[PDB]
């Protein structure tokens, strides 16, 4: 099991992020991404209008770019050094 | 009649492309009515086609313009 966990994340692939930075339309998102250029990308049935505010982080794929799911907010790998500063 | 049925699916060849995968540009100026300018932003130019059946009138003016990322 340990091995065939690594099967399923293998055959699978990544995610990029990014976050609606406007609604345009229906079924068409302008997305800002987290490694800068804006889109326009697509969504599958996963996902809700009213599920979806903006400044809400987003997946897409990085072989269609299409949103299937909400992902929730990041926060800087700085940030979380300064919390591990108590002594 | 037929050539009234192809042009139905011409336009929907054509829409194909126009849904995502996009990406966003920024139109400067044209060139000429047909063939304008594009800065993407990888900030990087194109001259592109202009497609017909689409605004002329806020297009020529600096506004934002949906592109293709593949073609």
């Amino acid at each position: 099991d340990k091995t065939e966990n690594d099967i399923k994340a293998l055959q699978s692939i990544g995610q990029l992020i990014g976050e609606v930075m406007k609604e345009l339309s229906e079924e068409k998102y302008i997305v800002k991404a987290s490694s800068g250029p804006r889109y326009i990308v697509g969504v599958r049935n996963s996902v809700d209008r009213s599920k979806l505010k903006k400044g809400v982080r987003v997946t897409l794929d990085i072989t269609t770019l299409t949103i299937m799911r909400i992902l929730p907010r990041e926060t800087d790998p700085l940030v979380y050094n300064m919390t591990s500063f108590e002594q | 009649r037929h050539l009234k049925r192809e042009l139905k699916r011409a336009q929907e060849e054509v829409k194909r492309i126009q849904s995502v995968p996009l990406v966003i540009g920024q139109f400067l100026e044209p060139i000429d009515q047909n063939t304008g300018i594009v800065s993407s932003t990888t900030g990087m130019s194109y001259v592109v086609r202009i497609l017909s059946t689409l605004d002329r009138e806020l297009l020529k003016p600096s506004m934002s313009v949906a592109l293709h990322r593949h073609s």
